[PDB]
RNA sequence: AUCGAGAGGA
């Protein structure tokens, strides 16, 4: 992307369906998000169990 | 109060080398310290050596 | 109003601090290293901006043009030369965050010319 | 850095209490056991350690 | 000349299968050994001081040069024989060469009565071998030549035998040294800190760490820098004083570069002032020195201590040579300098995520820390050893002096353990690095030795180390990373990354100096405004005018392979008029193709050169060579305009950006290994993609060609491996298809029976029957007969009831009379394998036979015998095991969809296509709909449409040829509905289903976790010694814990006698007799009847009390502790 | 709460030796008003002037006038520092508070800061910011 | 709702967009982007489901 | 057998 772009695609707006596919900067921050809920999966159990 | 040998089992390992408990080991350094500075104490010691 | 900037012994080169003269009632700028004095041209000491009103043009170096991941733009050709591309960007900065302002920069060489719309 | 300082003058360690007078500028190290003084002038970014170091500096000097 | 779109989608592939013959997927741990055995080693002997020692006669014992042979093995004879890795793993033995050292040692005593003695080839130690290392055995050899030494030509290698065990390096991230980072911590004292880990770029000492902070909010910012051994901050005016800038304008043209500016020069100000005290140079060395040698020192020494500490431990990657501190002047300005911008906020804090900023430390490096703290160990020893002999005056011996087992022992030791350090420092010592080769199937092996690993601690809840940054972009594979406590800590390596080795900046430096630049000792300040600094390693080195002809320059020779080598790093920050240009370690990077104005460099004669690779030697090499490709690392990214595709560089409508610099391969190489294995992941959602990367781990395969020769403790290898159907392009490169892991299955997404709901599947019985997912487990048994001493000793035989005391009732006629059962012979569950017997101090031997791990049920594949390191019997027995699948084994597709199987129906059973087709595996269609499992869908329609065509398919990720439709209309010509749909029968009744049910081929995987390996009992087992209490694990028999959280679920239940009944009945129940008056346990002799407390006296008032013996144990350890839990019982 | 940095524009330090004859040219109005009617001596003042500039804007939001500001200047640190200001209708929102009775332009750096963080012209301390809203639950 | 974005970053762009009460002009331009997007979002899934 | 470490599973 070119530098200060604010735009949808750019800052991780997926356009596309599952069925459709994910383009790869699009599959790039979708991973991002599911790393997100994978984190806070993992590290809500600790806390929550205390 | 040393403990008795349950709390500090010595457990047998494959061969015969009985393995003593981290207690009986402490307990070891203890008892050798503790006599080693009865000797000093009761002879003449310096002040600094028995502190 | 504008900052002051320091200013140095010319004896040992040590920051001249400020003090007052009594006996003329005249501001002094005086090395407490050496014994230099110095009268003031400025009268002001101190000066602090908590508006922070910076000129973000005077940041930004025409070298900045050079940059292949900045974008591009013929929509608004350079007053100095009439060059017909330009490169744009963000104020990116603290106390600048606020306002998304675009600032222009001209891609013709030598000429390096900044401004906003 | 250690506050108490082995004397130069008896070598009795930790004897010498160091004194930061800030409002006249000095720094006085003295030896609780030979009753040994030394004044020196101290800035507000000097410790002890530089008062004691004063104090061996000048002993050295001094036994020149 | 252009490549056409048409072609590119195999000219692109085509480079990409050139890098993949040229590196492998495990070049970066091969390449790190290299270079550490090449260079490192001999950097690190050459680095360390002669030790001169004289009592009168003097020896400097100097180390000049090393040599590493051959790995070898030394028989009890001594006979140096070359040893192949396989006879290291199969006789417990360690794969190692021996390093020799030369050394000289010279006489000189008096009247120049000087002689030199050389050592030639003195034995230093034993260093373990990378597999397939230039220094291995195997390199080089042919596919031939590594079956003929049973070897798997598929074996990337990359790891180490230590004792027969393989042990892999994982790669440790850290955070990069000799680059300033100003971060702001919002709970501290300081506003900003900014920090340097300088660190000479020969391997001579360990980094050393200077901070450069802001004091927090005359009360103006007071800046400091905690230099290193000194015990108290320092303000950096006085250190700059200490270097020699005395005058106050001298230190802030070091600070300051553009005097113009008010709003620095009014920040610095307070420092200024509160170093105004001190004003010349004596006074400041004085200052530094009084804080750290000694509360009492002359002031002679005092100057000395801290000009040393300045030269020497400050900044040592500026120099350590004396007249240096200029040199040293302008970086720690530029370090303060950077600390104002940032606290002024013209400049961004550091980001420590950013993989621009980290490092990862290999092998090589790795191996080179633990060679310098062995080597500087063993050096020590030499030097005690002769000094004793030189107090006693008479001539010493070296190789006496030399005990090589500290090289040696240290380097097998940590590469056993992982513990990362010395032996004694084994809780100082970092573990986890050196894990146990993953050797379950191939996908697990080649991910293991692509691992990374993030040492921030897994107890660290902060989720900001573990988020996918933005710049593992093609660096890391952003799905494949554990699911537990550990995710994303521990990452993989994308296919195309490349770790750096590390280079010399030497040719760099020499080329600067023709070209435009100037050094910084002979520069003066007032340039520095607006010309451009140059930093190399992290290292000031001097200014430039023209940083953009510089740039280019220097790109241009680098993408020549001039004396700029591919792996070096050069970044222009242009904002900042920085060049900062890299050549260290641990860098990764990935390799990209340049963009001429909107253009490829690539052209059709690049790839038809590349067509015939295997004629005209043409290679990746020269594809880099030619300046078409590139090495682009994290932090030369942040300078790059990557096109994706070049689709991008195609002249639109509306122009993107137009000035692009370089274009991607193939997008699909930010996948990993295992991730690169997902068909249509793009079609998934991503924790699915996590979970099969993860998943793809434990399916079963052929994890290795010569699985036959291996003893390894644990193998599964599968019947009748399938490569899939439908496949991605990268697996290809990662040898999926030559040792695949599962089996296309006949899927069926349906509800039939409810025997699949909620993550289970029905397998087809006769499917199962005809070999449908069968494996077959192999375990290996170790034993050694041990003749230690003496006193007692250890034999292979078969006991016999007479003689041997501790024998069970198992029989033993299964054995031989050699001890060791033979192979053929069925053993089951309890049965004796090898018969060993030790000698006593029943009679005269007991036994110490070794059984099966209870309830297996195989047959001895193969039983081996040797000799180990030290000589004595060695056996290692395999057991073979057949795993037919079952309820309760795990299966899994490559999207995530895991699940046991909940029934097995016979082909009778099971419902039909009007061609009599029964599905192999019936999964719930309620698994697909929250889990956005997609790719499921379109891999089965996918494989459907390979099937009945004769392909395989490409499911690789981002692929605009291949979508639904286009599948669809394929599989609508073979007499399919399009949609992958069948009209299914009723297998129990043979009426049509309402619903057409959705079926075709999907590859399915079978995990390691068989119910048979997990299911357990335990009534009345066995109990721990301490607490007597049943065990723990299926193994000893143990118990199943009742937990805390079970008691609260219990309380709630109100159920109080199962309570009592689980942690008292169940668990350990106990009696003691306890003192009716000081309710402390008394003495109880029941065979007498004589029961007594010998602190009242009393042998009449005492009770029984019915206790847990853990209750008991823990009263016993209170009064261990003085305490006095007195049981009152009234 | 509104300290006077929520509602300064930036202040300085001049050396004024007359209050008579200013520094400052467009300050020079008011000043000679304030001055030749002795409320408040001459020769108690001190030569070392501190000059505020205030934003309209921000004194409007909070419906603030100098007034206000100069009485609790007047009140946190007494008579012993004089304010002086102009009315709120020039372009520039601006008052003088030279001190009237470590050097005085260090000690009146002193006053300047605790003046701008720590003297409160408005609302409650430790109540930083307000949100006024209708709730549609 | 990608050419409404761009509506939205040229006025930001042009400084023809004033904050709302209660937010920095960075979070007003978020908020309305992310609000342009959660409504493409809404729409969109409306039209698969009908 | 004990201790530690590591890898995994839910
Ligand atoms: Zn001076
Ligand atoms: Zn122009
Ligand atoms: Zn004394
Ligand atoms: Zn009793």
């Amino acid at each position: 992307f070119i530098k200060d772009d604010y735009g949808p695609e750019s800052r991780g707006f997926v356009e596309n369906s599952y069925l459709a596919g994910l383009t790869p900067t699009e599959f790039f921050f979708h991973a991002m998000g599911g790393r997100e809920g994978l984190i806070d999966t993992a590290v809500k159990t600790a806390e929550t169990g205390y | 109060p040393v403990p008795p040998l349950s709390v500090r089992p010595a457990v047998v390992m494959q061969g015969s080398a009985r393995n003593q408990d981290d207690l009986t080991h402490k307990l070891a350094d203890i008892v050798k310290i503790n006599n080693q500075l009865r000797r000093n104490e009761q002879n003449g010691a310096a002040a600094h050596v028995i502190a | 109003p504008g900052f002051v900037g320091i200013r140095f012994c010319q004896e040992c080169n040590n920051m001249l601090y400020p003090k007052e003269d009594k006996e003329n009632r005249i501001l002094l700028y005086a090395c407490r290293n050496c014994d230099y004095q110095q009268e003031a041209d400025n009268s002001c000491i101190y000066v602090n901006k908590i508006t922070h009103e910076v000129d973000e043009l005077t940041q930004i170096i025409a070298d900045v043009s050079q940059d292949p991941t900045l974008p591009r733009t013929e929509d608004h050709p350079c007053q100095k030369c009439g060059h017909k591309e330009a490169v744009f960007f963000q104020s990116h900065s603290a106390r600048a965050e606020d306002a998304m302002r675009l600032y222009y920069v001209c891609t013709a060489p030598h000429c390096g010319h900044r401004w906003t719309e | 850095l250690e506050t108490q300082f082995t004397c130069p003058f008896c070598n009795h360690e930790k004897s010498c209490d160091v004194k930061m007078d800030r409002a006249r500028n000095t720094g006085v190290i003295s030896c609780t056991v030979c009753l040994e003084e030394f004044q020196t002038p101290i800035t507000y970014l000097s410790e002890p350690v530089d008062v004691y170091s004063d104090w061996i500096d000048a002993c050295e000097a001094a036994n020149q | 000349d252009e490549i056409t779109p048409d072609l590119w989608q195999e000219a692109c592939w085509i480079v990409i299968s050139s890098y993949f013959d040229e590196k492998g997927l495990v070049r970066q741990q091969l390449d790190s050994f290299d270079e550490f055995i090449q260079m490192s080693v001999q950097r690190i002997v050459e680095d360390a001081p002669p030790i001169d020692l004289q009592a009168p006669p003097r020896y400097l014992l100097k180390f000049e040069q090393i040599y590493l042979s051959k790995p070898t093995h030394w028989e009890r004879d001594g006979a140096p024989s070359p040893m192949m890795p396989n006879e290291a793993r199969l006789r417990n033995l360690t794969y190692s060469a021996p390093l020799y050292v030369d050394i000289t040692k010279t006489v000189i005593k008096e009247g120049e009565e000087q002689l030199q003695t050389q050592h030639q080839k003195t034995f230093i130690g034993k260093i373990p071998i990378m597999l397939r290392s230039t220094y291995c055995l195997l390199n080089g050899l042919t596919d031939r030549d590594l079956c003929e030494l049973n070897e798997c030509p598929l074996d990337p290698g990359g790891y180490f035998i230590i004792n027969g065990s393989e042990k892999v390096l994982i790669a440790q991230e850290k955070m990069a040294t000799n680059t300033v980072y100003v971060f702001a911590k919002k709970d501290s004292k300081y506003a900003y800190t900014g920090e340097c880990r300088s660190c000479l770029e020969n391997s001579s000492r360990p980094t050393s760490t200077i901070w450069v902070s802001m004091l927090a909010r005359a009360i103006g910012q007071r800046i400091v820098a905690t230099l290193p051994y000194i015990k108290q901050e320092v303000p950096i005016i006085i250190v700059f004083r200490a270097l020699g800038f005395v005058s106050d304008r001298d230190i802030l043209e070091h600070i300051i570069y553009d005097f113009e500016d008010p709003e620095m020069m009014e920040m610095v100000k307070p420092s200024l002032d509160e170093a105004f005290v001190i004003q010349e140079q004596n006074v400041a060395l004085n200052f530094i020195g009084s804080r750290g040698a000694k509360p009492g020192v002359t002031k002679e020494k005092r100057i000395k201590y801290a000009k040393e500490v300045l030269q020497k431990e400050m900044l040592p990657h500026v120099g350590v040579s004396d007249f240096c501190e200029t040199k040293k002047a302008y970086f720690l300005g530029y370090m303060v300098h950077r600390l104002l911008l940032a606290a002024l906020g013209r400049r961004e804090l550091d980001d420590r995520d950013h993989y621009g900023n980290k490092r990862l430390d290999l092998a090589g490096p790795l191996l080179a820390f633990l060679f310098r703290g062995m080597f500087k160990n063993l050096l020590k020893e030499v030097r005690i050893y002769a000094q004793k002999f030189i107090d006693r005056g008479k001539d010493f011996n070296l190789e006496l002096a030399i005990k090589t087992r500290i090289i040696s022992d240290g380097l097998k030791y940590s590469l056993a353990t992982g513990n990362w350090g010395d032996q004694k420092k084994a809780h100082q010592a970092r573990a986890g690095v050196s894990q146990v080769l993953n050797r379950l199937t191939f996908a697990s092996t080649l991910s293991h030795l692509r691992r990374l690993n993030s040492p921030i601690g897994r107890d660290g809840k902060l989720a900001k180390p573990r988020q996918l940054h933005n710049t593992l972009w093609g660096m890391v594979c952003p799905a494949e990373t554990p699911e537990g406590h550990a995710v994303g800590l521990v990452k993989n390596l994308a296919l195309m990354a490349y770790i750096s080795v590390g280079s010399q900046p030497s040719p760099i430096l020499e080329f600067l100096e023709e070209w435009s630049m100037e050094n910084l000792e002979e520069i003066s300040p007032a340039a520095i405004a607006d010309a451009t600094k140059i930093f190399v390693n992290g290292c000031w080195v001097g200014i430039h005018k023209d940083p953009e002809q510089l740039m280019n320059t220097l790109r241009k020779l680098r993408r020549q392979m001039d004396i700029i080598v591919s792996e070096v790093s050069m970044i222009r920050d242009i904002r900042e008029r920085e060049i900062r240009i890299y050549t260290d370690a641990g860098r990764i990077c990935r390799p990209l193709l340049i963009v001429e104005k909107q253009k490829l460099l690539l052209k059709k004669r690049h790839i038809d050169q590349l067509k015939e690779r295997e004629y005209n030697n043409y290679s990746w090499q020269d594809l880099v060579a030619s300046g078409v490709v590139e090495y682009i690392d994290t932090l030369e990214e942040e300078t790059v305009m990557l096109a994706m595709t070049p689709d991008d560089l195609q002249e639109k409508e509306v122009a993107y950006c137009s000035t692009y610099t370089h274009c991607e391969i193939h997008p699909s190489m930010i996948l990993g290994v295992c991730a690169s294995i997902i068909p249509f992941p793009d079609h998934n959602q991503s924790p699915r993609n996590t979970y099969q990367s993860a998943m793809g781990k434990q399916a079963m395969g052929v994890y290795i060609t010569n699985f036959h020769v291996r003893m390894d403790t644990l193998a599964h290898v599968l019947y009748y491996p399938q490569k899939p159907l439908v496949t991605t392009r990268s697996m290809e490169y990662l040898r999926f298809r030559e040792l695949p892991a599962g089996i296309n299955s006949i899927v069926a997404i349906a509800s039939y029976t409810g025997y699949n709901q909620e993550d289970s599947v029905i397998m087809n019985r006769s499917a199962v029957d005809r070999g449908f997912f069968r494996s077959v487990f192999y375990r290996s048994y170790k034993e050694q007969e041990s003749k230690k001493g003496f006193d007692q000793e250890e034999v292979f035989e078969k006991p016999t009831r007479e003689t041997c005391q501790g024998m069970r009732h198992a029989i033993y006629d299964k054995l031989d009379d050699d001890g060791l059962i033979a192979p053929g012979v069925r053993v089951s569950g309890d049965d004796v394998i090898i018969g060993k017997t030790v000698t006593l101090p029943r009679y005269t031997k007991r036994d110490c036979s070794t059984f099966l791990r209870t309830s297996e049920t195989g047959i001895v594949d193969q039983v081996m015998v040797t000799l180990n390191q030290e000589g004595y019997k060695f056996c290692k027995i395999r057991v073979r095991s057949v795993r037919i699948p079952q309820i309760g084994d795990k299966f899994a597709s490559r999207h995530g969809q895991k699940g046991t199987c909940g029934i097995q129906y016979r082909q009778e059973d099971m419902p039909f296509t009007c061609e009599g087709i029964t599905p192999d595996i019936i999964i719930n269609p309620h698994a697909i709909p929250s889990r956005m499992t997609i790719g499921h869908l379109i891999e089965c329609l996918q494989g459907k449409v390979s099937a009945n065509k004769g392909e395989i398919g490409d499911a690789t990720p981002f692929n605009d040829a291949v979508n639904v439709q286009k599948i669809s209309n394929l599989l609508s010509d073979y007499g399919y509905h399009l949609r992958g749909n069948e009209v299914l029968y009723n297998g129990f009744t043979g009426r049509k289903i309402t619903s057409q049910i959705f079926i075709g081929p999907t590859y399915y995987q079978r995990l390691k976790h068989m119910v048979d390996d997990k299911i357990h009992s335990r009534a009345r087992g066995p109990i721990q010694i301490l607490n007597r209490q049943p065990m723990e694990g299926r193994s000893r028999d143990g118990g199943l814990r009742f937990g805390e959280m079970e008691r609260d679920c219990q309380i709630a239940h109100g159920a109080a006698q199962f309570l009592r009944e689980r942690l008292f009945e169940a668990s350990d129940p106990y009696q003691v007799h306890v003192c009716n008056l000081c309710g402390i346990m008394a003495i109880a002799n029941t065979r007498t009847h004589t029961y007594e407390c010998r602190g009242c006296r009393n042998k009449t008032q005492i009770s029984l009390v019915r206790m847990p013996y853990a209750c008991k144990l823990l009263f016993q350890e209170l009064m261990s502790m003085s305490i006095a839990p007195r049981m009152m019982s009234v | 709460h509104t300290t006077l940095r929520k509602v300064t524009a930036n202040t300085a330090i001049y050396y004024d030796p007359n209050p008579q004859s200013t520094v400052v040219a467009e300050d020079q109005e008011w000043v000679n008003v304030y001055y030749e009617m002795p409320d408040f001596d001459v020769a108690r003042i001190s030569p070392w002037l501190l000059r505020v500039e205030l934003d309209r804007k921000h004194m409007t939001d909070r419906k603030l006038t100098m007034e206000q500001i100069a009485e609790k200047i007047n009140a946190g640190f007494g008579d012993d520092l004089n304010c002086i200001f102009n009315d709120d209708n020039a372009e520039k929102l601006v008052l003088r508070i030279r001190i009237m009775n470590m050097d005085d332009d260090v000690f009146l750096r002193c006053i300047e800061s605790n003046m701008l963080t720590d003297m409160t012209l408005q609302g409650i301390e430790q109540i930083s910011k307000v949100y006024m809203h209708l709730p549609q639950t | 709702a990608k050419q409404d974005v761009i509506e939205v970053i040229e006025k930001a762009h042009n400084n023809e967009l004033e904050p709302t009460p209660g937010n920095t002009l960075r979070q007003t331009f978020e908020n309305q982007v992310n609000r342009i997007l959660n409504d493409a979002r809404d729409k969109t899934g409306s039209s698969a489901q009908k």
